């Protein structure tokens, strides 16, 4: 499923003209400030839910579990601990 | 004299007064309970370790930096 | 013809590091492969150097490690480098595996590199476990004891196999000397399998974040990915520097600075952090043999991803529901890690069981269902 | 700039010689600089600072 | 587990060596050695430290040779194969108070005082735990705690009952530099000294780390420029498509 | 422009320079692990007093496992040694070549034949006699009679003080 | 899963009034959030092609459709490496998201599956 | 290569294993130096210091 | 305090001298070798031992 240069396995290409300029002719950091602020904001905003929802859920679960565990091993939690074991 | 003695006393009377009271109340209860007979044949004997820990943790929070400043 | 193409030896290097045709759009998560190669090189260099100063005999082992720390020139650095790079190796391998699962790298035609990859991961676990025993501190001994006793669960012959592994009736000098020899060997075996999975991959080439063919638009591996790999190499070396020079013991257990004592049992016997999720899965099953099977199954079940993923599309970039499920799967795997090092107490016992069910149900139920439904949504939604 | 390019950069042999010579200088001067800076931020703490009492 | 079973967690004290760029205070190290030698060394060994290790850290070559030369060490047998002693050398390890574990336990009501050479790394807390433990013996155990015989209450020790009694009291040591030897001061000095004993490479390690951080950061910045420079023809590429 | 190219080669060059300096530092610090460790360097250089040693006596100091004979030679002993014509000596040396101080014969006290330790004061040249194959060493510890090919080896020693030598 | 499977199941749903009433709006939202149109792709451009059946279907595309697919893949690869999205006419509009490849792959699979059946025929 | 040289290699494998067996089981020390059964002693020098035969 | 016990099967056969110095003092400076490997540590083996003892 992959060939090599000259016979890579692409369907025939026709009608595309590609253009580019030399690394020495270009400013490598052109538009960097716009990218760093606006592009990153857009990319991050669009993926935020996929991180926030699972992280926040599993952090909540952990927090509840660790707080209960802590309470069961106090004096106040003696009776509830006895039942739990 | 040990600088810690005064710093700890100050922190107990001041920022850690609520914790100091709880420890005090606890000790009063436990001592009184030990005084009562048939304490040795009781199921649950209370200590004051928890209250002590809450107080010491508090004193340490209010003292650690001050103490090392005078050494 | 250029020499790099004509000469058969040069041409093999050329095919993998220079003219190798890559997709033009690999993102930074395609950099973990070269980071793993870097970890492997650091572990070989530091490991062979430690072997020149380490003594495998149980009477001298722990002290030889102290001699390395105290007397050998730069011994402290070589030892801390070796111990911390073991953790970095696992961070990079989890990242590399997470990349592979998110982007569908296990799908045809890449089932073979993925399957060899699963064995690489098993070899890394064994390598790291044996290396940790070599210190012969308290965690070394007691970790060896409890992990090696899992073999006792094998029916009929289990106890015999344990005594055979130990070379005696408990973890002692014979065990330590054989672990040294095997710990030295296993990284070479690991390097061979790492090479095998790359040769297997070379038939299809790298996948890419869009999940489509890159045969239409290839870039040479050098100079583009050579220079892009340097960025993450230097980022890695910065993280390495912060641990090795400023916090060399953050990822370790203080009990491993107490010499092994078969009499005193440490407060809590836990594996190194990177093995903790598998330990939580084992605890979840009450049966001894059941727990061992579940724990091994948790790794071998990776082999069925090519089958249970029913999607007509490779990878998750365009699959919102799959992306949510993957997020929950990953966070669950981290929670299992945390539960691996809590005490066996309420309510963590039940939570560990629920997380273990979620772990397996991802492979067996959720991924097959979600991938089926997404197929239908793509088709109906684009009509 | 032409001159500088022509002397130190154009021939790779010269470029590599310049890089290596610079690395040698960097190494020696950086060592001295860090040593002094380290001694200033950790003043009165190091053995060299209390040695004179003994 | 109950908090008592864990032990109270020590405060974070501001040690001189806390700080990416900070060495130990060597004057504190020297004072801490004197606390070790006059108090701890009665029960605790420091077996991983040789006299040469003190030199240029806490003591001069001559001071450390003098400490070594006051002791007797086992020599090679004489010509009739009878045992002999020799005076100590800089290469010798600091000798411990007891010949074996059994002797150590017999002198300490069954408890074995650990070797202190790695204790700062072998306990969660490090210097803070050592300082907290040494200074954390309350005059009276909290009401209700029943100590096993020969145990002392200390909240920092897991379980609360430690076989080591309080040993630091105001003026048990007379420091040679005129520092007031209060309980707190001695605990701070000896904790610093023990930290050094666990990790004697500490000062060099952090300076080499500073050099590494600087070089690696610069290399990271340059590698970003070079990557962007090399990639710009790919990033800047444009297409015109005329469908055949 | 040349300025345009030169800038990008300055960045490339700086990166190559820091990589060279970093590699050099890495290699040097790392490979130094193979040089003698601190415990090994401590076992070299034995220091010995000289005040304790009376005239007409020979000490035995262990140094790198090997015994070191230190003799506090008298005036007449030195004279006895300076007599033998250098010409007739398996290993031709005068005491002045051997000792840096005529009153301190410092030698590695293993016989040059096979490696027994010569019994001192015995011999036939009244210095040292190896009992193994009967080789006789002098007051310079030069071989005179027997199978031994060489004179008893001299370690590298210096008088730090006039009362202490380091070996 | 086979394209045949996906197409048949989809047709069962599209038949059922109730099912279509609840599934079609979900499927449309799914496609909007999927975001492949924002890289100028058509849905069928995303189908895994490294299969004998898919390689055969792609070889049967009319030359025009085949040239246009190559351009969409190249264009999407350029958006991906640049971390940009399509704008303007490069965004695939819902009316342009045509199933150009589905009929070819359905024919290839029809034959492949008939061959499998007929390889297992039993003379009665 | 297979099967022709696979089966031809088996002949010399078994011939080798016969030679191996004769040394390992019947004369295990024939190719060695007896002095290597004396522990290293930096003081005593062996009569003759030679490398292994192949050097 | 130090203690002694009676020997067990696992114990090694004890030698006549506590150290080399004692051994040499008893044998006019010579150190009698340990005999556990002497048959392999001398050219001749059993024949050398027999020839030496009877020669
Ligand atoms: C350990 C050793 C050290 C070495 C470090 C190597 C790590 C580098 C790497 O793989 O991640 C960098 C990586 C940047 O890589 P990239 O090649 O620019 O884009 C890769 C993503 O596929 C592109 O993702 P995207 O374009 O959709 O952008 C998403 C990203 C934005 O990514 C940006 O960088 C902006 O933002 C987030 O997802 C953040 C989540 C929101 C939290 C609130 O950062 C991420 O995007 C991490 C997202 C993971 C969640
Ligand atoms: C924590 C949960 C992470 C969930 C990620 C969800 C997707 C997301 O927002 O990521 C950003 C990006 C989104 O990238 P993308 O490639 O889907 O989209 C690029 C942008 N578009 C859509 C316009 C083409 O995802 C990644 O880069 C994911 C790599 C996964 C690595 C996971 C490591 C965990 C290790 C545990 C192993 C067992
Ligand atoms: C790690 C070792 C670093 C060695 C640095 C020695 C100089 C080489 C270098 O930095 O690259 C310059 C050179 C050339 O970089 P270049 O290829 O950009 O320079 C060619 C163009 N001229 C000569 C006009 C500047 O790299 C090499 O020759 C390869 C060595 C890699 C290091
Ligand atoms: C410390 C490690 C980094 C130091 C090496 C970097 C090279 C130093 C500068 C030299 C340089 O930039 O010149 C190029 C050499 O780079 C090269 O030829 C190599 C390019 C990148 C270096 C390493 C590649 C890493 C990729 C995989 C990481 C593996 C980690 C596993 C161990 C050739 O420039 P040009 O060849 O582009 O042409 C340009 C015209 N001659
Ligand atoms: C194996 C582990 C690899 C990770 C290397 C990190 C640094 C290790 C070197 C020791 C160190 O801290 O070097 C400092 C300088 O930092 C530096 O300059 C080193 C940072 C550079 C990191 C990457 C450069 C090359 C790494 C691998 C290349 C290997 C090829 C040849 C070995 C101290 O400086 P010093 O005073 O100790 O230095 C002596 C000459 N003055
Ligand atoms: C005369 C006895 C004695 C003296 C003096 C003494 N210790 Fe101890 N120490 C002990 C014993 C016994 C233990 C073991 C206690 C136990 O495990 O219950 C101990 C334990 C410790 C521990 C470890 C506690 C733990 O977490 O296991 C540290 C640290 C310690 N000592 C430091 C010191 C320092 C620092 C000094 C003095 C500056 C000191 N000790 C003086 C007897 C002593
Ligand atoms: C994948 C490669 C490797 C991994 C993941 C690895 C992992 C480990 C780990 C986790 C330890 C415990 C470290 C500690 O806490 O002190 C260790 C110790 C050790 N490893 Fe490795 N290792 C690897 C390769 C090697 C190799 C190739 C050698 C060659 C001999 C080696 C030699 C040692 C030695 C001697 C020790 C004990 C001394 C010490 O603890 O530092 N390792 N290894
Ligand atoms: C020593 C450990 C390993 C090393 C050095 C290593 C190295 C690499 C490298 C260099 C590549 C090509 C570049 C890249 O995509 O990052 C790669 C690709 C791959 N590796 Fe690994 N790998 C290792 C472990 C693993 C493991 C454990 C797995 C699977 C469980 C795995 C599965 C793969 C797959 C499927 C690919 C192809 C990904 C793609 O390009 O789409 N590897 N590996
Ligand atoms: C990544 C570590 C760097 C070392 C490289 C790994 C060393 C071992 C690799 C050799 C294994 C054989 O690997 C195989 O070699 C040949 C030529 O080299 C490659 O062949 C490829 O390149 C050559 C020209 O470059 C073409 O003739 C051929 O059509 C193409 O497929 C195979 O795609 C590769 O799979
Ligand atoms: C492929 C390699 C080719 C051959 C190269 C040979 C390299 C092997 C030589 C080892 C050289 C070590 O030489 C010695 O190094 C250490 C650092 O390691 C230096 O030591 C110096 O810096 C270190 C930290 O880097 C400090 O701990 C030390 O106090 C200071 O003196 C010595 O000043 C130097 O004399
Ligand atoms: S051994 Fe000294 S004379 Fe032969």
């Amino acid at each position: 499923y992959m060939g090599w240069w000259g016979h890579m396995g692409s369907p025939p290409q026709k009608g595309i003209a590609g253009y580019t300029i030399s690394p020495f002719a270009a400013r490598p950091f052109a538009g960097v400030v716009h990218a760093a602020i606006f592009n990153t904001f857009r990319r991050t905003k669009n993926q935020a839910l996929f991180v926030i929802l699972p992280v926040s859920f599993f952090y909540y679960v952990w927090t509840q579990a660790s707080e209960k565990n802590e309470w069961l091993y106090t004096k106040a939690g003696r009776h509830e601990l006895a039942k739990a074991l | 004299p040990d600088p810690a003695i005064a710093l700890h006393e100050a922190a107990a009377e001041g920022p850690c007064h609520d914790f100091k009271h709880h420890f005090d109340e606890c000790v009063e209860r436990v001592t009184k309970a030990q005084e009562a007979e048939d304490y040795d044949h009781a199921e649950y004997k209370e200590d004051c370790v928890e209250e002590f820990f809450h107080l010491q943790h508090c004193i340490n929070d209010n003292t650690a930096d001050k103490l090392f400043r005078v050494l | 013809m250029a020499l790099r193409k004509k000469n058969s030896l040069l041409n093999m290097a050329n095919s993998y590091v220079l003219d190798s045709p890559q997709p033009s759009n690999l993102n930074y998560f395609w950099n973990f492969g070269s980071l793993l190669a870097l970890c492997l090189v650091i572990q070989l260099a530091t490991g062979i150097t430690l072997a020149m100063h380490y003594t495998s005999h149980a009477s001298l082992a722990f002290d030889s490690v102290e001699h390395i720390m105290r007397d050998v020139n730069f011994g402290w650095f070589i030892r801390y480098a070796h111990a911390n790079t073991a953790s970095f190796f696992f961070i990079c391998i989890y990242a590399h595996m997470g990349r592979n699962i998110y982007y569908g790298s296990y799908k045809t035609p890449r089932v073979l590199p993925w399957s060899i990859g699963v064995i690489i991961f098993l070899l890394l676990i064994i390598t790291a476990f044996m290396g940790y025993v070599l210190v012969f501190g308290q965690m070394s001994l007691w970790g060896a004891t409890v992990i090696c006793n899992l073999v006792s669960a094998i029916p009929w012959l289990g106890e015999d196999i344990v005594h055979f592994l130990w070379g005696g009736f408990s973890v002692g000098n014979p065990t330590l000397q054989r672990f040294f020899a095997l710990h030295y060997l296993m990284p070479f075996v690991l390097a061979v399998f790492a090479l095998l999975h790359l040769i297997a991959l070379h038939t299809a080439g790298s996948s890419n974040p869009l999940g489509i063919t890159s045969n239409v638009d290839k870039l040479s591996m050098h100079p583009y990915y050579s220079f892009k790999d340097l960025i993450t190499v230097f980022a890695f070396l910065l993280m390495f520097t912060l641990f090795v020079f400023f916090s060399p013991d953050k990822l370790g257990h203080p009990d491993n600075y107490i010499p092994a004592n078969p009499m005193v049992t440490p407060a809590s016997i836990v594996p190194e952090w990177y093995l903790l999720p598998f330990y939580a899965i084992l605890r979840a099953i009450p049966d001894k043999l059941g727990g061992v099977i579940a724990m091994v199954a948790a790794i071998l079940i990776l082999l069925i991803l090519p089958i249970v993923d029913r999607s007509i599309i490779r990878g998750n970039a365009f699959k919102p529901i799959s992306k949510l499920l993957f997020g929950f799967f990953i966070c669950n795997f981290l929670l299992l890690g945390v539960l691996g090092q809590v005490h066996i107490e309420p309510p963590f016992i039940v939570l560990g069981q629920i997380c273990t069910i979620f772990y397996f149900s991802y492979f067996l139920i959720l991924l097959p269902m979600v991938s089926t439904i997404e197929n239908i949504f793509f088709y109906i939604g684009s009509l | 700039a032409t001159t500088f390019y022509n002397v130190f950069v154009k021939r790779n042999s010269a470029f590599v010689a310049t890089i290596l010579a610079s690395a040698f200088v960097f190494d020696m001067t950086f060592e001295t600089a860090i040593d002094n800076f380290w001694d200033r931020i950790n003043a009165g703490k190091q053995w060299k600072d209390i040695r004179h009492k003994y | 587990m109950t908090a008592a079973e864990h032990g109270l967690h020590p405060a974070e004290y501001p040690w001189p060596q806390n700080g990416m760029l900070s060495t130990f205070d060597h004057a504190s190290l020297r004072r801490g050695y004197q606390v070790y030698k006059e108090v701890c060394a009665a029960c605790h060994s420091l077996d991983r430290i040789a006299w040469r290790n003190l030199v240029g850290v806490t003591h001069t070559t001559d001071e450390a040779k003098a400490f070594a030369e006051e002791l007797e060490y086992d020599d090679e047998p004489d010509d009739e194969g009878n045992p002999r002693k020799r005076p100590g050398k800089l290469a010798d390890y600091i000798p411990g108070p007891y010949p074996n574990e059994q002797a150590a336990r017999a002198a300490n009501q069954g408890a074995l005082p650990p070797d202190l050479s790695l204790i700062a790394k072998a306990r969660h807390g490090g210097a803070d735990y050592i300082f907290a433990l040494l200074t954390g013996y309350p005059d009276e155990p909290p009401a209700g705690v029943v100590l096993a015989p020969g145990m002392n209450y200390n909240p920092y020790f897991p379980g609360g009952g430690i076989g080591m009694a309080r040993t630091l009291f105001d003026g048990v040591v007379e420091y040679e530099d005129g520092t007031p030897a209060t309980t707190s001061q001695m605990a701070k000095d000896v904790a610093a000294f023990l930290t050094w004993a666990a990790e004697p490479e500490h000062d060099e390690r952090k300076k080499l780390g500073l050099k590494a951080i600087i070089v690696i950061s610069a290399m990271l910045g340059l590698s970003v420029y070079i990557k962007k420079f090399k990639w710009s023809p790919i990033k800047n590429r444009k297409f015109i498509y005329n469908p055949p | 422009t040349d300025a345009n190219r030169l800038f990008s080669y300055f960045m490339i060059g700086s990166f190559g320079m820091l990589s060279a300096a970093g590699a050099k530092a890495t290699v040097q610090d790392f490979l130094s692990n193979m040089s003698a460790s601190a415990d090994v360097l401590a076992m070299a250089k034995v220091e010995v007093k000289l005040g304790a040693i009376p005239l007409g006596k020979n000490v035995i100091i262990k140094w790198r496992g090997k015994p070191i004979f230190i003799r506090h030679r008298t005036s007449e002993e030195i004279e006895e040694a300076n007599e033998v014509n250098v010409a007739t000596l398996r290993d031709p040396q005068t005491d002045d070549e051997r000792v840096q101080k005529p009153e301190w014969l410092v030698m590695i006290g293993v016989c040059t034949h096979l490696g027994c330790v010569p019994i001192g004061e015995a011999g036939d040249f009244g210095g040292w006699f190896c009992p193994c194959h009967g080789s006789h060493y002098d007051i310079s510890g030069r071989i005179r009679r027997g199978p031994a090919p060489l004179n008893l080896e001299i370690p590298e020693y210096d008088f730090a003080d006039a009362e202490t030598l380091v070996i | 899963a086979s394209i045949t499977s996906v197409v048949k199941t989809s047709e069962l749903i599209l038949k059922s009034p109730l099912l279509s009433k609840i599934v079609v709006p979900l499927a449309k939202t799914y496609v909007k959030f999927s975001g492949y149109r924002q890289l100028g792709f058509k849905m069928n451009d995303l189908i895994i092609e490294e299969t004998p059946n898919m390689q055969l279907a792609l070889r049967r595309l009319p030359p025009t459709e085949s040239y246009d697919r190559v351009y969409r893949l190249i264009r999407a690869t350029q958006f991906s490496l640049s971390h940009k999205l399509a704008t303007g006419n490069d965004i695939t509009k819902p009316e342009e998201d045509d199933h150009y490849l589905i009929p070819y792959i359905l024919d290839v699979e029809a034959e492949a599956f008939e061959k499998d059946a007929l390889d297992n025929l039993e003379v009665v």
